[PDB]
C-alpha cells in the first residue's frame, strides 16, 4: 500500500491535518494506512477513521442521488431520449461508492472487528459494518439486494445486543447506533413502525438516564437525542 | 427533509 | 487519454451532469477530454471548462492556505517541534495544486489560445492563463517566482489590451478580467495602488455604459461591478 | 475578508 512506508503516528498526524483542511479523501487514505499497520485503534483514532469515510461516502451518496433523480425523470412518459450518458455516469459514481464501501468493510473484516473486545470498540465497528452495508443497500437493485440488506441488519443487531448489555442508555455510541438502525428500518427495510418504535424507546430510556451525567456528557447525549427527535417529527 | 444519521 | 474513446458531445453532457452533482474533479476530466478532441470551444463550453477547474483548484488553494498557516505557526518562537509531517503534507497539496495549474496551462498552450481569434474567446483564455499563473504565484517561493509572476502579468496584460479595444466596458469577461488583474496587483505584485486604480476606473467606466444594456445584461454586469466595489471597500 | 475574483 502507498502508505506502507509512513509511520503510524505520522499517518494519524496527517489525518488530523487533512480534517482541518477538509481534505477527506486524503484523511481516509491516511487512516486506511494507519489501520493496515495492524495495531488496534484508540477511541480518537476510531473516530478519525469514521469521520474520514463518512465524509467521502457522504459526498458520493449525495451525487448518486442527484444523478439517480435525473435518470428517473429521463424514464418518465414524454421525456426525450438523450442516450446512455445519464445511466453511464450514474453507474460510474455508483461503482466508486461501492468501492469505498467495500474498502471500509474490508478493513473491518481484516481485522478490526475480530481484535475488538471492549464494548466501545466492538459496538463502534459493528455499527460501521451496518452503516456501510446500508449504503450498499441504498443503491442495490439486483440478485444480492436481499442479502445486502440482511448483512446490514445482522451487523446492527449484533451491535445493538452488545450495546444494551454493556453500555448505559445515554452512551453516544449506543444512541448513534440506535439512530442509524432506526433509519435502516425506515429507509431500507420498509419498516417505518419498527423505525418509530426504536427511536422512541431509545429517546425515552436516554431521557431517564440523563440525571446520572456530568454537564459535558449531558451535552453529548442530548445532541444525539435531538436527532432521534428530528426523525420522529419527520416520520410521524 | 433527510433522515438524520450519525 | 482516458476520455479518448468518448464522444465529444457525451463528454459535454456528462460535464453538465457532474456540475449538477457537484463532482468537479469529474467535470474537469470530462472537459479536458472535450478540449483534447481538438475542436474549438463554444461560449458555453468555455465556461464549463472554467467552472470545473476553478472549483478544483479553489478547494486545493483553500486547503493549502490552512496547511501553510499551521506550518507558519509551527515556526514561531516557542512552538514545539512536531517533525516533518506538516511540511510534507503542505508539499503534497502544493504539488497537486501545481499539477492542476500545469494541466490547465497545457490545454491553453495546446492549443486553445492559438486557435482563438474572436475577442470573447481570446480574452477568456488569456484571462485563464493569467489566473492559473497567479495561483502558481500564490505558492511560489524559489528561483522562478519572479518569472511566474511576470507570466501572469503578461497574460493579463495581453487580455486587457484586447478587451479594451474590442469589448464594451460592461462586458462581463472584460469586467472579470479587470477584477482578477486588480487582485493580481494587490495580492501578488505588491502594488495596492495599481490594484485600487484599476478597480475604480473599471467600475466607473462600466457605470457610464450601463444605460446601453438590456435588463438581463444590466444584471450580469452589475453583479461583477459589485465585486469590484467589495474589493475597493476591503482595500481602502 | 478575502479578495473577490471570478
Ligand atoms: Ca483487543
Ligand atoms: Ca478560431
Ligand atoms: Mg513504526
Ligand atoms: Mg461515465
Ligand atoms: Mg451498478
Ligand atoms: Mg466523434
Ligand atoms: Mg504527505
Ligand atoms: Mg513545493
Amino acid at each position: 500500500g502507498a502508505m506502507g512506508s509512513m509511520e503510524r503516528a505520522s499517518l494519524i498526524q496527517k489525518a488530523k491535518l487533512a480534517e482541518q483542511a477538509e481534505r477527506y479523501e486524503d484523511m481516509a487514505a491516511f487512516m486506511k494506512g494507519a489501520v493496515e499497520k495492524g495495531e488496534e485503534l484508540s477511541c480518537e483514532e476510531r473516530n478519525l477513521l469514521s469521520v474520514a469515510y463518512k465524509n467521502v461516502v457522504g459526498g458520493q451518496r449525495a451525487a448518486w442521488r442527484v444523478l439517480s433523480s435525473i435518470e428517473q425523470k429521463s424514464n418518465e412518459e414524454g421525456s426525450e431520449e438523450k442516450g446512455p450518458e445519464v445511466r453511464e455516469y450514474r453507474e460510474k459514481v455508483e461503482t466508486e461508492l461501492q468501492g469505498v464501501c467495500d474498502t471500509v468493510l474490508g478493513l473491518l473484516d481484516s481485522h478490526l472487528i475480530k481484535e475488538a473486545g471492549d464494548a466501545e470498540s466492538r459496538v463502534f465497528y459493528l455499527k460501521m459494518k451496518g452503516d456501510y452495508y446500508r449504503y450498499l443497500a441504498e443503491v442495490a437493485t439486483g440478485d444480492d439486494k436481499k442479502r445486502i440488506i440482511d448483512s446490514a441488519r445482522s451487523a446492527y443487531q449484533e451491535a445493538m445486543d452488545i450495546s444494551k448489555k454493556e453500555m448505559p442508555p445515554t452512551n453516544p455510541i449506543r444512541l448513534g447506533l440506535a439512530l442509524n438502525f432506526s433509519v435502516f428500518h425506515y429507509e431500507i427495510a420498509n419498516s417505518p413502525e419498527e423505525a418509530i418504535s426504536l427511536a422512541k424507546t431509545t429517546f425515552d430510556e436516554a431521557m431517564a438516564d440523563l440525571h446520572t451525567l456530568s454537564e459535558d456528557s449531558y451535552k453529548d447525549s442530548t445532541l444525539i437525542m435531538q436527532l432521534l427527535r428530528d426523525n420522529l417529527t419527520l416520520w410521524t | 427533509l433527510q433522515n438524520k444519521s450519525m
